[PDB]
RNA sequence: ACGAGACUCUGGCAUGCUAACUAGUUACGCGACCCCGGUCGGCGUAACUUCUUAGAGGGACAAGUGGCGUUCAGCCACCCGAGAUUGAGCAAUAACAGGUCUGUGAUGCCCUUAGAUGUCCGGGGCUGCACGCGCGCUACACUGACUGGCUCAGCGUGUGCCUACCCUACGCCGGCAGGCGCGGGUAACCCGUUGAACCCCAUUCGUGAUGGGGAUCGGGGAUUGCAAUUAUUC
C-alpha cells in the first residue's frame, strides 16, 4: 500500500483495532448490554456487527 | 582392515588384565576397540552404561576440567595422542598396557565413610572411577604454572603409577585412603 | 546408461549430510574435497569408519558425493559418517541383494550404533530465571 | 648462533633506564615509558633489524640508530596518529614523548587544569576518579 | 618465592653437553631439555632443529603446541 | 450483594450452563475487604480446554 | 593433475604467496610496515611479508565463492575482540587493507569487477590457481 | 592378612548415614562354601568380584 | 510410573461389557475397533484405552474378572 | 495470465478450509493450477514480566502470534479470478491478489 | 465436584501423502580451468520432492517376552524399534493485612488547586564517597597468550498513522573509528549460502607479575543529538 507496512505491523495494528473496539463500546454501550463484536473484512467495505442483548436500544 | 583395530597406530591385543575383579569395567579389548577415543556418546542414560564405554574414551573425558578446558574434547584427544606417543619412547612398551597397570595400581581397595567412620570396601566401578580420577588430577597440578606440558605430565603420571613408585600423585593419594581406612574400622 | 543414484541423508544436532550414491568408479568426496582432507584433522579416522569397517573394495563400483550445510564442526563430522554409511546400505538394498546389505549392516551394528540410527538429542530450550536450560541464577539470602 | 656472542650487552643504558638484553628486542624496549608493544615493532621496522634476536647480541652501532627514531619519528615518516602526544597544548608539535619527559609532561598538565580550577584537574588534586566513574563502591586501597 | 634464572644463549660448557648428551637421552622434548640444561624454551626449540638437520635426533611428533624427538636407529 | 449474586447464578442455570462461579471482592459490610464467592455445579480450572469451555468476565 | 579443492589449504596459501613474490608487481602500499590488521588486533603481524599472504588467501576465497565485496572481505577476516574487562565481541576486519588487496589484484589481471557487484577471478587467473595446486600434489606424490 | 577376592551373590540394600553404601551379600571365590555380608561403597552390580583386604570383618545387618 | 487412571479404566471396562465379541487378542487390531465403537477425542487416549483392553483379555482367558 | 494469490491468517484451520477451497473452485473450471507453497510461518515473540510492579520472584510470559501464509499461482486472466476468490471466505483470513 | 492426569505447544519419526520460477535436488545444454575423467554458490531448461518449508494422517500403549507381585494394581528387565520418562504453558480449596494508589480515563477517602503538590521552561541532581552487603564481568596463564592460516551455525529483526527516525549490499577515500556515493529489501526474494566465535593448523614467547592481567590516567581523532563539562559511546 501507500506506506506498505509489513504483515507483522499490519496484523498487530489491526489487532489493536479490535482491542480499541472492545473498550470503546464497553464504555458506551454497557447500559444496554454488550457482548463483543465481529469485524468483517471486504474490499472498500468493512462491516462490523455489535452483538448485544438489547438491540431495540 | 575390518580384522584388527588400531588406536591410529597402537595395538589393542596382548594387554592382559591382571585383576579378575577389575576386568569387568575396562572396555579396551577386542570388542571395545575404537580408532579414536572420541565417540558420539550415549553413556549417561543408564546406571551402568558407563561400563562399556572405552577406557581410552574415559581418559579424555576425565581431562577437560577446571573451567576454560570444559567442553574441549578435541584438544584432550590431541593431548592423549601426544601422551601415548611418549610412553612407547620412554618405557618402550605399549601405552595401553601401562594404562591398564596404571588403573590397577592406583585404585583404592577400601574407603572410609560416615555411618566413627566404618571402613568399607569399594565396588570395582567406583575403583575405576577413582583411578582415572587421581592420575588426572595429579597431571593437572604438575602441569599448572609449569613449563612441562600436560602431554608430558600425563605420561609421567601413568608411567610412575604403572610401577607404583610411591612418587605419583595417584599413588600417594591412594595410599592415604587405604591408610585412614585401615586406621578406623 | 541408466542411473543407479540413491540420495541418502544423515542428521546430527543441526548438521544434515545428504549423500549421493552413483554407479561408476570409487570416488568419495564432500563439497568438492575428499575425506582425507577434512578439518579438524584431529578426527580423520571418523571419516574413515565405513571404509575400514567394510573395506575399500565395497565402494569400488560406487562413487558418492555429499553436500552439507548447517550445524557445527564436530556435528558435521558425525553427519558425514551416517550419511555415507547409510548411503552404501541403501544402495546395496535397491540394486543388489540384501545378503550383501545385511553383511555390511551387522558390522556397522556391532561397532557403533550411530552410523545407521541418528542421535535424537537436540539442544534443550532456555527458561527464564537462569543462564541455561537447567541452571538457575545465584540465590542470595540476608 | 646458539651460543653467547662476543661483546655481549646484558643490560643496556637507554634514556637513563635499564634494558635487559635477556628479553627479546621487540619487548625489551617497552621498559621505557612512552613506548609500548605496538610502537616498538615499528621502530624496529623503520630500522631494518631481524627482531628474532635478543637485546644483548645485537651490535652497538645500530642501536644508536633506533634512538634517533624514538625522539624523532617525523623524519622516519612515522604517522601522526601513531604518536602519544599529538597537537601539543602549547606549541602543537606531533612528537613521541619518552620516559623522563613523559612523567614531566604528566605533572605539567595536571596543574594546568588546577591553576585554571578545572573540574578535571580538581579530581587529580583530590585523588578521586576523573573519567566519570562511580566512586561509591571502588577505590578502597589508596583511599584508606 | 623461587626464581629459575634460566640462560638465554648457550655457553661452551652447555653447548658441549648438548651435542654429546641430548642425543643420548631416550626422550627429547623442549621441556625436558629446558630443565636439565637450565635454558629457556625458545633456546630449546631453536636448539633441536639443527640437531634434526644434522641427523643426531629424529622427530616423531611435530605439532603447534607440542613437539617430541627421540634417539636415532640403535642399529 | 448476596441476593444479586444468586440473581445471576440461577439465571444462567435455566439457560443451559453446566455450572459456574461468581466472585465479588471488595470492601463490604465494613472497612476490611472480605470476598464473597458462591459457586455451583461443574466447572474446570486448568488445562487447554479452559480456553473455549469457560469465558471469564 | 588436480585442482585446488583437492589440495591442503595450509600448504597452498604460502605456495601462492611465493607465487606473488616471483612476479613482484603487486604495488604494495606505503603503510604496510605500520598498519594494524584490525581494531580487534593489537599488534602488527609478525611476518613482514603479510601483504603477500592475504593477497593469496583472498585469491583462494574468490575461487571458492566469488562475487565477494569489501564488506564480504572485512567479515571473513573478523575475529574475537578481547575487550579486556567487558565480554568479547565479533569485530570485523579493516576495510582499506582489504580494499588495497583487490585493488592490486585488478591491476595485474587476476580479478575483475563482477556484474551487479562483487569481485570474481579472471579466466587466466583461474589458470595458474590450478597450476600451483598441481605442484603441491607433486610435492607429496 | 592375605588378600582375598570375593564375588557378589546378592545385593541386599542401601545403608549408611546418607544412603551412600550398598549392603551386599558376597560369597568367596576361593571357597564357595564360606560367604559373608559386606558393606560396599560406590555403585555395585551383581556378580562382580570384590577385593576385601580382610575376611573376618562381617558387616551388621539392619 | 505408568498406572492407569480411572477414566481410562472405567471407559475400558464398559467397552468389554458391550463389545466383547468384536475385539480380539492383540493390541493393534482392537486399537482400530475402539475408534469405531466409541468416540474418543485424542489419539493418546485411544492407545491408552486399547492397550488396557488387551491387558484385560489376558485376564479373561485365565478365568473371570471381578 | 500468471496471477498469484497470497493467503495469510493467524488461525491455521480457518486457512486450510479456504486454501483448498480455491482449487475446489479452480479445478471445477479446469484451468492450470499451481499448488499452494507453504512458506515458513513467522511467530510474533513478545516477553514481559508477569508482575505490574517489581516485587516477587521474576516470572515472565511467552506470547506468540504464529502467522501462516500460502501462495497459489494460477494460469487464468484477471476476470475469472474475481469469481473464485470472492466466495466462501473466513473473517480472520486475509486474501491478497497480485496481477503480475 | 475440583486439582493430578488427560489437554495444548515443543523435541526428534514417517525415500509414504498434499505441492513450490520467493525453496531445493538430480540430470541435460553450453561456458572456465586441469589431466574420456575431475572441480565450478558460473550460465539457462525438462523431470523429481531425499535435502528446505508446512499441511493431513501415521507411530508408543508397559504392546510382546522373561522374572516378581494377592498374580490384583503394577514394578523390573530384554528383544524389536526414531524415541520404552523431551521440555514447557495451563494450574485447586482457603489464606497473606506479601507487592503495586509511580501502569491507567480502576478508585473511595484525605490533602493541594493560582505565590500550584497542576503544567511548562532553564540549570543541577537521580552517578555524588572513610565504609558495609548483594547480582555480575574480566582475570589469576603453557589445557595459555599472540600472529597468521583454515573452517562450521541456529533464534530472529529490519523504511514505524501521530513519529520527523529502518536493515544493509556494492564501489571509491581513510591506520582505525568513520565518511562520500549510487542500489536492494515492508522481506523464504536484499542484508545472507547470515563465511559467529570457541575450536582446529602453523609461527613466536618459556614460569619472569611474563607477550599473564588491562584497572588507572594523558594526548589525539570520528559518529548521536539543541547540548556530552561529572570523561554518551567508538
Amino acid at each position: 500500500m501507500a506506506v506498505q507496512i509489513s504483515k507483522k505491523r499490519k496484523f498487530v495494528a489491526d489487532g489493536i483495532f479490535k482491542a480499541e473496539l472492545n473498550e470503546f463500546l464497553t464504555r458506551e454501550l454497557a447500559e444496554d448490554g454488550y457482548s463483543g463484536v465481529e469485524v468483517r473484512v471486504t474490499p472498500t467495505r468493512t462491516e462490523i456487527i455489535i452483538l448485544a442483548t438489547r438491540t431495540q436500544n | 582392515t575390518p580384522d584388527i583395530k588400531l588406536f591410529g597406530k597402537w595395538s589393542t591385543d596382548d594387554v592382559q588384565i591382571n585383576d579378575i575383579s577389575l576386568q569387568d569395567y575396562i572396555a579396551v579389548k577386542e570388542k571395545y576397540a575404537k580408532y579414536l577415543p572420541h565417540s558420539a556418546g550415549r553413556y549417561a542414560a543408564k546406571r551402568f552404561r558407563k561400563a562399556q564405554c572405552p577406557i581410552v574414551e574415559r581418559l579424555t573425558n576425565s581431562m577437560m576440567m577446571h573451567g576454560r578446558n570444559n567442553g574441549k574434547k578435541l584438544m584432550t584427544v590431541r593431548i592423549v595422542k601426544h601422551a601415548f606417543e611418549i610412553i612407547h619412547l620412554l618405557t618402550g612398551e605399549n601405552p595401553l598396557q601401562v594404562l591398564v597397570n596404571a588403573i590397577i595400581n592406583s585404585g583404592p581397595r577400601e574407603d572410609s565413610t560416615r555411618i566413627r567412620r566404618q571402613a568399607v570396601d569399594v565396588s570395582p566401578l567406583r575403583r575405576v572411577n577413582q583411578a582415572i580420577w587421581l592420575l588426572c588430577t595429579g597431571a593437572r597440578e604438575a602441569a599448572f604454572r609449569n613449563i612441562k606440558t600436560i602431554a608430558e605430565c600425563l605420561a609421567d603420571e601413568l608411567i610412575n603409577a604403572a610401577k607404583g613408585s610411591s612418587n605419583s600423585y595417584a599413588i600417594k593419594k591412594k595410599d592415604e585412603l587405604e591408610r585412614v581406612a585401615k586406621s578406623n574400622r | 546408461g541408466p542411473l543407479q543414484s540413491v540420495q541418502v541423508f544423515g542428521r546430527k544436532k543441526t548438521a544434515t549430510a545428504v549423500a549421493h550414491c552413483k554407479r561408476g568408479n570409487g570416488l568419495i568426496k564432500v563439497n568438492g574435497r575428499p575425506l582425507e582432507m577434512i578439518e579438524p584433522r584431529t578426527l580423520q579416522y571418523k571419516l574413515l569408519e565405513p571404509v575400514l569397517l567394510l573395506g575399500k573394495e565395497r565402494f569400488a563400483g560406487v562413487d558418492i558425493r555429499v553436500r552439507v550445510k548447517g550445524g557445527g564442526h564436530v556435528a558435521q563430522i558425525y553427519a558425514i559418517r551416517q550419511s555415507i554409511s547409510k548411503a552404501l546400505v541403501a544402495y546395496y538394498q535397491k540394486y543388489v541383494d540384501e545378503a550383501s546389505k545385511k553383511e555390511i549392516k551387522d558390522i556397522l551394528i556391532q561397532y557403533d550404533r550411530t552410523l545407521l540410527v541418528a542421535d535424537p538429542r537436540r539442544c534443550e530450550s532456555k527458561k527464564f530465571g537462569g543462564p541455561g536450560a537447567r541452571a538457575r541464577y545465584q540465590k542470595s539470602y540476608r | 648462533s646458539l651460543v653467547i656472542p662476543e661483546k655481549f650487552q646484558h643490560i643496556l643504558r637507554v634514556l637513563n633506564t635499564n634494558i635487559d638484553g635477556r628479553r627479546k628486542i621487540a619487548f625489551a624496549i617497552t621498559a621505557i615509558k612512552g613506548v609500548g608493544r605496538r610502537y616498538a615493532h615499528v621502530v624496529l621496522r623503520k630500522a631494518d633489524i631481524d627482531l628474532t634476536k635478543r637485546a644483548g647480541e645485537l651490535t652497538e652501532d645500530e642501536v644508536e640508530r633506533v634512538i634517533t627514531i624514538m625522539q624523532n619519528p617525523r623524519q622516519y615518516k612515522i604517522p601522526d596518529w601513531f604518536l602519544n602526544r599529538q597537537k601539543d597544548v602549547k606549541d602543537g608539535k606531533y612528537s613521541q614523548v619518552l620516559a623522563n619527559g613523559l612523567d614531566n609532561k604528566l605533572r605539567e598538565d595536571l596543574e594546568r587544569l588546577k591553576k585554571i580550577r578545572a573540574h578535571r584537574g580538581l579530581r587529580h588534586f583530590w585523588g578521586l576518579r576523573v573519567r566519570g566513574q562511580h566512586t561509591k563502591t571502588t577505590g578502597r586501597r589508596g583511599r584508606t | 618465592r623461587d626464581k629459575l634464572n634460566n640462560l638465554v644463549l648457550f655457553d661452551k660448557a652447555t653447548y658441549d653437553k648438548l651435542c654429546k648428551e641430548v642425543p643420548n637421552y631416550k626422550l627429547i622434548t623442549p621441556a625436558v631439555v629446558s630443565e636439565r640444561l637450565k635454558i629457556r624454551g625458545s633456546l630449546a626449540r631453536a636448539a633441536l632443529q639443527e640437531l634434526l638437520s644434522k641427523g643426531l635426533i629424529k622427530l616423531v611428533s611435530k605439532h603447534r603446541a607440542q613437539v617430541i624427538y627421540t634417539r636415532n636407529t640403535k642399529g | 450483594v448476596r441476593r444479586a449474586c444468586y440473581g445471576v447464578l440461577r439465571f444462567i442455570m435455566e439457560s443451559g450452563a453446566k455450572g459456574c462461579e461468581v466472585v465479588v471482592s471488595g470492601k463490604l459490610r465494613g472497612q476490611r475487604a472480605k470476598s464473597m464467592k458462591f459457586v455451583d455445579g461443574l466447572m474446570i480450572h486448568s488445562g487447554d480446554p479452559v480456553n473455549y469451555y469457560v469465558d471469564t468476565a | 593433475g588436480v585442482t585446488v579443492k583437492d589440495v591442503n589449504q595450509q600448504e597452498f596459501v604460502r605456495a601462492l604467496a611465493a607465487f606473488l613474490k616471483k612476479s613482484g608487481k603487486l604495488k604494495v602500499p606505503e603503510w604496510v610496515d605500520t598498519v594494524k590488521l584490525a581494531k580487534h588486533k593489537e599488534l602488527a603481524p609478525y611476518d613482514e611479508n603479510w601483504f603477500y599472504t592475504r593477497a593469496a588467501s583472498t585469491a583462494r576465497h574468490l575461487y571458492l565463492r566469488g562475487g565477494a565485496g569489501v564488506g564480504s572481505m572485512t567479515k571473513i577476516y573478523g575475529g574475537r575482540q578481547r575487550n579486556g574487562v567487558m565480554p568479547s565481541h565479533f569485530s570485523r576486519g579493516s576495510k582499506s587493507v582489504a580494499r588495497r588487496v583487490l585493488q592490486a589484484l585488478e591491476g595485474l589481471k587476476m580479478v575483475e569487477k563482477d556484474q551487479d557487484g562483487g569481485r570474481k577471478l579472471t579466466p587466466q587467473g583461474q589458470r595458474d590457481l590450478d597450476r600451483i595446486a598441481g605442484q603441491v600434489a607433486a610435492a607429496k606424490k | 592378612q592375605p588378600i582375598k577376592l570375593a564375588r557378589v551373590t546378592k545385593v541386599l540394600g542401601r545403608t549408611g548415614s546418607q544412603g551412600q553404601c550398598t549392603q551386599v551379600r558376597v560369597e568367596f571365590m576361593d571357597d564357595t562354601s564360606r560367604s559373608i555380608i559386606r558393606n560396599v561403597k560406590g555403585p555395585v552390580r551383581e556378580g562382580d568380584v570384590l577385593t576385601l583386604l580382610e575376611s573376618e570383618r562381617e558387616a551388621r545387618r539392619l | 510410573g505408568r498406572v492407569r487412571t480411572k477414566t481410562v479404566k472405567k471407559a475400558a471396562r464398559v467397552i468389554i461389557e458391550k463389545y466383547y465379541t468384536r475385539l480380539g487378542n492383540d493390541f493393534h487390531t482392537n486399537k482400530r475397533v475402539c475408534e469405531e465403537i466409541a468416540i474418543i477425542p485424542s489419539k493418546k487416549l485411544r492407545n491408552k484405552i486399547a492397550g488396557y483392553v488387551t491387558h484385560l483379555m489376558k485376564r479373561i482367558q485365565r478365568g473371570p474378572v471381578r | 495470465h500468471r496471477i498469484r494469490i497470497t493467503l495469510t491468517s493467524r488461525n491455521v484451520k480457518s486457512l486450510e478450509k479456504v486454501c483448498a477451497d480455491l482449487i475446489r473452485g479452480a479445478k471445477e473450471k479446469n484451468l492450470k493450477v499451481k499448488g499452494p507453497v507453504r512458506m515458513p510461518t513467522k511467530t510474533l515473540r513478545i516477553t514481559t514480566r508477569k508482575t505490574p510492579c517489581g516485587e516477587g520472584s521474576k516470572t515472565w510470559d511467552r506470547f506468540q502470534m504464529r502467522i501462516h501464509k500460502r501462495l497459489i499461482d494460477l494460469h487464468s486472466p484477471s476476470e475469472i479470478v474475481k469469481q473464485i476468490t470472492s466466495i466462501s471466505i473466513e473473517p480472520g483470513v486475509e486474501v491478497e491478489v497480485t496481477i503480475a
